[PDB]
């Protein structure tokens, strides 16, 4: 991304078992304390 | 020292599964018995 500003407050990851896949997701934030600023990707394990 | 070895060919073995398929060329108007080439790209970076 080439995003139009700073966000950079860090990480979260897990692994999601919401189904089976046993899917691969990370997200990053920023501090709007309310319509907090989130950017995202997620991934199946053979990386697609 | 084998389980090594044959633990790194595996490794490369991975990347062989995850080969993706990008592009092919006929060798000549019947499909049917004229020969074909494909070309094909890691998923993992970098590019191979």
């Amino acid at each position: 991304e080439v995003l139009a500003d700073q966000m950079e407050e860090m990480i979260a990851v897990v692994d999601r078992m919401e189904d089976e896949p046993r899917l691969a997701l990370v997200a990053f934030k920023e501090m709007s304390e309310s319509w907090d600023v989130v950017f995202s990707y997620i991934c199946d394990s053979m990386l697609i | 020292v084998a389980q090594k070895a044959v633990l790194g060919y595996l490794n490369n073995f991975e990347e062989v599964s995850n080969l993706e398929i990008i592009a092919g060329y006929q060798d000549g108007i019947d499909i049917e018995n004229d020969k074909t080439y494909f070309v094909a790209r890691t998923r993992m970076q970098p590019y191979r």
